[PDB]
This record gives C-alpha cells, structure tokens and sequence, in this order.
C-alpha cells in the first residue's frame, strides 16, 4: 500500500514537474 | 487457440511471471469469444493493459525527460520516443475495440458500465497524453466524455464508498488537473469524491474496505500534491 | 550508423527496453568489427536483462507447478515451455554472436576471457531448462567454456582484475548449481577471494568499485552455500 | 539497483530452496 501510493505520487508529480 | 478457463489461467500465470503482454493477449482472447466476463475476468484484463500501457508511458516519459537535455542525436530521442508513441496508440485502440465492441455494447448493470467507460476515460487520456494536435482535441473530449457519463450513472447508482465509484473520481479528477490543466476543478472533483466517502463511513462494506480506503489516500495524496 | 545503434541501445537502457537495448547491440556486434570496452559492455548488460526476465519468469513458474488437479497443472507446463523456447532463442542469438564474431575478434586476452565468460554463461542458462541428451551437450559445453577462461585468466591477469573474479564468481555458481558440486563451487570462490585479499595492493582506481562488489558478491555465495 | 547483493542472494537462494 505504501509502494502503491508512493508510485502514484512520483507519476502525479513527474507532470507538475516535466511539463509543469 | 483454447477455452475461456485456459486463458484465464495462463493470464494469472502470466501476471506473476510478470509477462503482462502475455497477460493482456490472453484476456483480450476470452473478452472476444463475446462472452460477458466475471469480476475476476474484468480485473485480470484491466490489470495486464495497464501495466502493459503503463510500461510505455513511463518508458517515454523517461525518453521525452532526455530530448530535454546535435540535429541528428536528438532526431533520435525523437524516432525512439515515436516508436514508444506508436506502441502506445496501438494499445490503446486495441483497449479501445475491445471495450466499443464487446465489453460496453453488453454491460448489462451499472457496476460494470461505470467501469468500462471509465476504462474508456483512462485509454483516451492516455492517448491525449502524447496525441498530435489534430487528435489531441477529440481524444480529450473522448476522454471527458466517457469520464462524464461514467461520472453521472455512478453518482446516481452507486454508493459514494463503492471502489469502482472512488476510482473513476480519481482517475477523472486526474484528468482534469494533468489534461485539462482545471487544478481549480480537478481538486474540487477529488474533495468532493473524498468527502462524500468518509460522510458514509458506517456503511463502508467490509469487502470493499482495503480497496475504497486505499483508493481514498490517493485522493487525499494527490490534493494534498496539488496545492504545494 | 553504428554510433548510432549505440545511442538507440543507450536510449533503450534508460526506458527499460532491454529487448530494444539487445537487437541494437546485436546489430552493432553484426558489423563485424572488435568492439569497444563501452559496447561491449551494453552488449552485455542488455542480454543478461533480456536471458534474466525470462529466467525469472521460468523460475517463477516452476515455483507455482510444484505448489500445485491436472487441467492446470498441465497450462503450467505448457506456459513454462513457451517461456524455455523464448530463453533457447535468446541464449543461440548470443552463442551465435560469440561464436562468429566476438570470439574470433577478440584481441586482448582480456576481451577472449570475457567472451569465453558470456558463452559458459549462456551455455550454462541452456543447461538450467535443457532435457536428456541436449543437457549433457550444454552443460559439457558451459564448463569447457569456463575452464578455457579460467586458464587465460591465471597466466594473463590478476586476481583483482575484475573480468578474472567475475569468471570466478560465475564458474563457482555453475559448480554449485549445475554440476551441484558445492565443495569444488566453496573452493573456487574461496580460493579466488583470497587471492584477491592477499594483493589487494593491486587495484587500480578504476578497478576498485567493481572488484569489491564482485568479491562482496563471491562472499555472500559462500556465506550463502554454508547455512 | 545497486539492489545487486540483495538480488543476487535472492537469485541464488533459489536454486537452493527449489532444487533440494
Ligand atoms: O500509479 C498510478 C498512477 O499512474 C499510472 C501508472 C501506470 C498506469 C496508469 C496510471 P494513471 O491512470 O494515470 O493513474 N495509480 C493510480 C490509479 C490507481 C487506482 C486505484 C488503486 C491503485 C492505483
Ligand atoms: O543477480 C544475479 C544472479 O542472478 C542472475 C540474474 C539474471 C541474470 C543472470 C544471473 P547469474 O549469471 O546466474 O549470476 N547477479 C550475479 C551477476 C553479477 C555479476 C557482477 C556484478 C553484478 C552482478
């Protein structure tokens, strides 16, 4: 659940950073 | 060239030898003898396409990082990527077919409609992820749309504590915020989704628990993400 | 290009595409000429991920057979052999390569070491799936193999070179888990270890890192190997 | 990684356990 979770954070975040 | 208890089980076998294209060939076999599938058999399939979806956006995403760092060493991020690209919109249609012709033309209740158009929400996002222009406005308004009457037939035949219901609210809000750039709508879709769960905490079922909680930190993750 | 095929392969790494990664290589190591240290390298990451998905998956599977009714256990047979024929067509690719190309290239002892190395190797991943006749053709052919590096190693580098203790490292697990010889497998990377220790004097700066973790690695198989 | 030795204990662990 936490490996869920994280992955899901990294890919949300990889939008607001790479294309902002 | 076999019988749905066969690929259904190499399916399973395939999952945990990690083969999910495999996987995916596999239930895409038992969705077109037409046959309307089990729980089990939606989840197997919806499983092996995103992990095999999966593996490609995050392979360009890692390729499209790198173009981002010669007119002829960067036309080669950019004939990789549109390998990956195309890879990728050839996933989609195929998840796209199988659902237009067989898995949404028979789903009989609402449970397995609002599961299948937001399947249809999440192909088409992942096709306006990487679309060209001319398609990107008409993989969006798929995408929306799709999202959108999943979206109304699960706010009105189904409790705000069903899994199918919290992940489509997810995945919807998710659309929102990374394809339609609404952080302002995205976040009020993910508030409302969440606060309506937790208000019917006392008729949360016991055999939706682990998944509608999990379902739920998500959502609490990414507004907590998405105002930082 | 070839410089090119090289970026590709690069390019693959990075995205995880180690099928890609591989048929690039492969395609570099068809142009028939030595390869550089650097290609040579990507070469080699990129079949051992493509040999070790399917290795894994096939380790996988067996687990699940003997776990086990008869419908099913006989899917599980049929789904593990298309994952052994998918590593016989992996393993051939490389042994082909090897033997047309790198093998006869190869220059520098080190470079023949290494390549009769990744054909013990591939040889010895043949044997873990091979039946009968075939396996005894394999195995015999993964240890000549081996043995012929072993011998090139001692006379041309030292026991810190990191290409003659990953020989060691490997040649020792084929004794133990497929000649299942765990006293001549302990012996080896016993013996290969000390060696390394008693001139650990020797590493150059560039060797270091991968030295260590390659006797780190024969140390925690012989740690392992007596439990 | 440099998950190496961790994978490389598990890898041959294996071999061990499924092959007695
Ligand atoms: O990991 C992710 C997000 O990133 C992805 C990675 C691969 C494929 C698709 C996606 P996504 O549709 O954009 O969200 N989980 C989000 C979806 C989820 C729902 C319920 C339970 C667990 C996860
Ligand atoms: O993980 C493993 C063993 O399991 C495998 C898994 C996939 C493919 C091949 C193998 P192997 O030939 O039987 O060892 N590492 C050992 C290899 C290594 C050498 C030097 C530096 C780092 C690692």
């Amino acid at each position: 659940r936490d490996k869920i979770r994280l992955n899901n954070a990294i890919w949300r975040a990889w939008y607001i950073q790479y294309v902002q | 060239t076999m019988d749905k208890s066969e690929l259904v089980q190499k399916a399973k076998l395939a999952e945990q030898a990690e083969r999910y294209d495999d996987m995916a060939a596999a239930m895409k076999a038992v969705t077109e003898q037409g046959h309307e599938l089990s729980n089990e058999e939606r989840n197997l399939l919806s499983v092996a396409y995103k992990n095999v979806v999966g593996a490609r956006r995050s392979s360009w995403r890692v390729i499209s990082s790198i173009e981002q760092k010669n007119e002829k060493k960067q036309q080669m991020g950019k004939e990789y990527r549109e390998k990956i690209e195309a890879e990728l919109q050839d996933i989609c249609n195929d998840v796209l077919e199988l659902l237009d012709k067989y898995l949404i033309p028979n789903a009989t209740q609402p449970e397995s409609k609002v599961f299948y158009l937001k399947m249809k929400g999440d192909y088409f996002r992942y096709l306006s992820e990487v679309a060209s222009g001319d398609n990107k406005q008409t993989t969006v308004s798929n995408s929306q749309q799709a999202y959108q009457e999943a979206f109304e037939i699960s706010k009105k035949e189904m409790q705000p504590t069903h899994p199918i219901r919290l992940g489509l609210a997810l995945n919807f809000s998710v659309f929102y915020y990374e394809i339609l750039n609404s952080p302002e709508k995205a976040c009020s879709l993910a508030k409302t989704a969440f606060d309506e769960a937790i208000a019917e905490l006392d008729t949360l079922n016991e055999e939706s628990y682990k998944d509608s909680t999990l379902i739920m930190q998500l959502l609490r993750d990414n507004l907590t993400l998405w105002t930082s």
